[PDB]
């Protein structure tokens, strides 16, 4: 299904009833990353956050959480355990992918707060 | 939290802002929550008072408006002697004229 | 604390005056005023 | 907090004037430091 | 030998290499290097009145003295077959700053720089006694009067270093 | 009146001189130019300190064995600018030194220390120390 | 006429242009100075009498920090 999903994600996507059939097989036969693919592809052409929220989870290749192939399917709006699981994952991405940075560069906070701050009022200068 | 919100901010800031000069190397999304992770650990006195996407925006807008591309920004002390040892060093009438 | 920010360009291209600044920054402002409303920009600007 | 990370500030100051002190004089530290500090005035 | 030109010349000679050398200070001051230099200078003269400590706007005004006297001299002396450039082509610290010594800026207006500021004084109130009045005073000496000064002192110091434009000095008719 | 005016008289005087000292370097008002190369010799001494320290780091990079110089480096950056700034975090500078001197004691171990299971097991202890991919249990079941 | 010692303390210095700067690496580059003596008593006896009588010649030379004909500087380099 992997393949057909491909296609269909080529072709117009979010909008048809077999690209429909395809996804829900998918989704019930539980793909690891290739539902987490075809999610993002199809859901692209409709709306952009929970597609880009996919890839973005799918590029660190998290197999955990799998809510998002039920909350994908039908994705007119978000449920609460899903905008969670997003706002968990983003918080601990910006966390890990700081800290690693400032393992790198010790001044990489400082360069970072010195290029904010200088085109600023009084106001932020006094912090 | 309002995940599309804070994903349209996402998505309004990326397609104004260049935002990698900031962090190279690494995707848009890692660098957004990045800077919202560190103007939330440095800015939070302002965060009780005004907006965070409006403290953002202000800030970055500001920031690309000295340049759009990478720039080296040095703070000196002057009342200090070894800052004001550094500014008078480093600083150049040439490259001030020069607008560098 | 007052301090003085020294910002040079790596590239060596000239950075731009501060007109510009007021120039490049209502234009930002007013693109998040069109993205979203009831927000502030105009106050902490000035 | 602020007392380790001084302690540790202090430690690394006192690695690198070690590996300074190890390629240099008596004689040209306490001439650099005078005209520190005459600079300093 | 450059501070003391004049004794070695006669009238007319000196006139000349003086005229010569002034002329092209005059060319040089009119380059957007020097007019930037001096804007800076004017731009932060509030706060490089706090301190001795100079500034980086001051010290590129400075940096141009020693360029500036090496000019001039080599303006001056540019006739001599017998004088050597070389030697002022690198200069120690020293010889940069004996060379500084003998700058002149012939831009500046050469009258009297002294004039009379009038300050308004505040009356003593016969209503308030001695330590209210004298308190006012204070007041109005640490918040107008004590400014007004250092204004008009700094004003006084800054503008013995900004020359006359080109024309200004057209229009004075010292120029040309 | 006449008490206030003696009162005036002497703040204009400070003042005047007040403003002579802290512009003096501007104008070439005083003989010779005096003051103003003062400072500019001021500025010249501030400038060699700095070249100085510079020049210094400059021999001791030239004396260290070569495998020593990105640490001296970092320390010497540290002297520079590094302890000044309250955003730098010394604790990770000291985790920098501590990942550079196990990357050194790691090429160390290249230099044919002949060593059939010390070396694997260096290796691996090395790998798990600055968290690269391998894990911790990939070496405790080597072992 | 110098060693290969100063060389090296001169070409790490860089960036000086006047003789001022290097004269304000005076202990620096004197530390080109070196004896490759031994250990021995004779040879310790021998160091404190020649360093006894540099010191008193250098007391009867009687040369400030900026004229120093034996201490190699810009010329050199
Ligand atoms: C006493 C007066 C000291 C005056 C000089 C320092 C302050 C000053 O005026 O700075 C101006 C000026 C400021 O310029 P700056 O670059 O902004 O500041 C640089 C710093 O001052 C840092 O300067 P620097 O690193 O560039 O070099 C100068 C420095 C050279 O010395 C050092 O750098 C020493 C650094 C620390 C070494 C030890 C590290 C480990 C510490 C472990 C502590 C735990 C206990 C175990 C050890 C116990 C040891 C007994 O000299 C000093 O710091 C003077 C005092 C040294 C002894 C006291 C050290 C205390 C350390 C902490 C102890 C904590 C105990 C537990 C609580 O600095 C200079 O001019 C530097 C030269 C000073 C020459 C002094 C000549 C003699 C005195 C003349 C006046 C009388
Ligand atoms: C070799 C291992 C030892 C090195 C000693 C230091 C060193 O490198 O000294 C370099 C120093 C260079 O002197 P310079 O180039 O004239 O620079 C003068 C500056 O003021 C720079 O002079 P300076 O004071 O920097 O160096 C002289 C050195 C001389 O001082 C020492 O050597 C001190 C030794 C003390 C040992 C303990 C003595 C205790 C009993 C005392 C009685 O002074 C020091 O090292 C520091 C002062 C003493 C600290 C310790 C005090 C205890 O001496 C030499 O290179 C050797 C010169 C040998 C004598 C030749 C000429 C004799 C006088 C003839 C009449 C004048 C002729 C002028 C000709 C002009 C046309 C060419």
């Amino acid at each position: 299904y992997f393949h057909s999903d491909a296609q269909i994600i080529c072709k117009p996507h979010y909008c048809i009833y077999f690209q429909d059939k395809q996804i829900t097989c998918v989704k019930m036969d539980h793909s690891i990353h290739p539902q987490i693919i075809g999610k993002d592809s199809d859901g692209i052409c409709i709306f952009q956050k929970v597609e880009k929220q996919d890839f973005y989870l799918k590029y660190r290749n998290l197999q955990l959480c799998a809510d998002q192939k039920h909350c994908y399917d039908t994705s007119q709006q978000t449920c609460m355990p899903l905008s969670a699981s997003y706002p968990a994952v983003k918080m601990g991405g910006t966390c890990g992918n700081y800290n690693e940075p400032i393992s790198i560069s010790c001044f990489y906070e400082g360069n970072v707060c010195l290029l904010e701050n200088p085109r600023v009022c009084i106001r932020i200068f006094f912090n | 939290i309002n995940f599309k919100t804070k994903y349209r901010f996402y998505k309004f800031i990326s397609t104004n802002f260049n935002l990698q000069t900031i962090i190279k190397n690494c995707n848009d999304k890692i660098i957004f929550s990045t800077l919202l992770y560190i103007v939330n650990l440095n800015y939070s006195f302002f965060y009780k008072t005004i907006k965070n996407t409006d403290l953002i925006v202000y800030l970055l807008a500001n920031k690309f408006s000295i340049l759009n591309d990478n720039i080296i920004v040095s703070k000196f002390n002057i009342s200090k002697f070894n800052d004001y040892i550094k500014y008078i060093n480093n600083t150049n009438s040439i490259d001030t004229y020069l607008e560098n | 604390f007052f301090t003085d920010f020294v910002s040079l360009i790596v590239l060596g291209i000239k950075v731009i005056k501060r007109s510009n600044f007021i120039v490049y920054n209502p234009n930002h402002n007013l693109l998040t005023y069109c993205f979203n409303m009831l927000i502030f920009f105009k106050v902490n600007g000035i | 907090h602020l007392y380790t990370t001084e302690l540790l500030i202090e430690l690394i100051l006192f690695k690198y004037k070690l590996i300074i002190l190890k390629f240099s004089s008596i004689k040209y530290i306490l001439n650099f430091n005078v005209r520190k500090f005459i600079l300093f005035n | 030998k450059f501070r003391y030109r004049l004794a070695n010349e006669t009238s007319e000679t000196f006139q000349r290499r003086n005229n010569r050398m002034v002329e092209r200070q005059i060319k040089r001051f009119q380059q957007p290097q020097y007019k930037h230099a001096f804007e800076q200078l004017q731009k932060n003269i509030a706060i490089s009145s706090n301190s001795g400590n100079a500034l980086h706007s001051e010290y590129g005004y400075l940096e141009l003295l020693s360029n500036e006297s090496v000019q001039l001299y080599k303006d001056y002396y540019e006739s001599d077959a017998e004088e050597d450039f070389k030697v002022f082509e690198n200069l120690s610290s020293k010889e940069k700053l004996v060379m500084i010594a003998n700058f002149e800026n012939n831009l500046l207006p050469k009258y009297d720089r002294s004039e009379v500021h009038l300050i308004p004084k505040r009356q003593w109130e016969p209503a308030f006694g001695v330590w209210e009045n004298f308190l006012y005073d204070i007041t109005e000496y640490a918040s107008f009067i004590a400014p007004r000064g250092k204004e008009i002192a700094a004003d006084y110091q800054i503008q013995s270093a900004i020359p006359l434009t080109k024309e200004e000095l057209i229009e004075a008719g010292l120029y040309k | 009146m006449a008490i206030r005016n003696f009162v005036f008289k002497i703040s204009n005087q400070i003042q005047n001189l007040a403003a002579k000292r802290s512009l003096a370097y501007l104008n070439q008002i005083d003989s010779q130019s005096v003051p103003s190369r003062a400072t500019i010799n001021m500025k010249d001494q501030v400038t060699q300190m700095q070249r100085e320290i510079d020049n210094m780091a400059n021999v001791i990079r030239a004396q260290i064995p070569d495998e020593d110089r990105a640490e001296f480096e970092i320390l010497k950056k540290y002297y520079v600018t590094g302890q000044h700034d309250s955003l730098v975090d010394p604790q990770d500078v000291l985790l920098q030194l501590d990942r550079i001197q196990v990357l050194k004691n790691l090429k160390m171990i290249e230099l044919n220390e002949e060593a059939y299971d010390p070396e694997l097991v260096r290796l691996e202890k090395l790998k798990a120390r600055v968290l690269l991919e391998e894990e911790g249990a990939l070496l405790e079941y080597a072992h | 006429q110098t060693n290969k010692e100063w060389w090296n303390l001169a070409k790490n210095i860089q960036d000086v242009k006047c003789q001022q700067e290097l004269n304000r690496y005076n202990d620096l580059l004197s530390q080109a100075y070196t004896l490759s003596l031994d250990n021995t008593i004779r040879n310790l006896v021998f160091k404190a009498k020649f360093y006894s009588w540099l010191f008193v010649i250098n007391w009867f030379k009687a040369f400030p920090d900026d004229f120093h004909p034996f201490i190699p500087g810009l010329e050199m380099k």
